[PDB]
């Protein structure tokens, strides 16, 4: 046989929650932002 | 008379004489030493990455 017959170390696998939900941060601040700023209007 | 780490067989034995074996040995098995010594400082933060 020439085919054959542990201690993994997350590096990025779970970054994918960070370009989502980050981005989200500044949605919800955006967002919030033109709120406010239509109600001081 | 030979006095030496002589391994003791049929074929040797059929030839000339041995005394009793003063010393028993087998097979043995030599591979490396594989050295992980544990780190003090990055250890700390190991697991997933800096």
């Amino acid at each position: 046989g020439e085919c054959g017959s542990t201690s993994a170390l997350s590096l990025s696998n779970v970054a994918g929650v960070f370009y989502i939900l980050v981005g989200g941060l500044g949605l919800a601040m955006l967002v919030a932002l033109i709120e406010f700023c239509y109600k001081s209007r | 008379i030979a006095i030496a780490p002589l391994t003791i067989t049929l074929v040797r034995e059929e030839v000339i004489d041995f005394s009793k074996p003063f010393m028993s040995l087998g097979i043995s098995i030599m591979i490396k030493k594989p050295q992980k010594s544990k780190p003090g400082v990055f250890s700390f933060l190991d697991p997933l990455a800096y």
